[PDB]
């Protein structure tokens, strides 16, 4: 297989069917992300409670 | 189903033997009309060479 633009890479694997394919992408994937508002010193400083052991 | 490139090409498909399956692939493309629907049009490369089309 081979792509007109270098935004798509394409690859086939055994059973592909021969032709032309016109392919638009409208969307891309996307991942959440959370982060803490509270920011802190260090690294190393203890976030939760030292009363707990696990 | 896809065929070849060209107007040459397009498909008039049947089934013969069964029913449930040509209700299922049956296509007639001088009327346009059937149980595929068409994704894709067939058509001819039109080019001009030095002025001959």
């Amino acid at each position: 297989a081979s792509s007109t633009t270098e935004d798509l890479k394409v690859s086939t694997t055994a059973g592909a069917a021969a032709g032309t394919y016109k392919i638009n992408v409208t969307q891309l994937a996307a991942a959440q992300s959370l982060a803490t508002k509270t920011t802190f010193a260090t690294t190393k400083e203890q976030l939760g409670d030292t009363s707990v052991t696990s | 189903l896809t065929a070849n490139s060209g107007t040459d090409n397009t498909m008039k498909i049947t089934v013969e033997g069964d029913t449930k399956l040509n209700d299922l692939l049956a296509y007639d493309s001088t009327t346009n009309t059937g149980n595929m629907q068409e994704l894709v049009k067939a058509e001819n490369a039109k080019l001009n060479v030095n002025g001959i089309d």
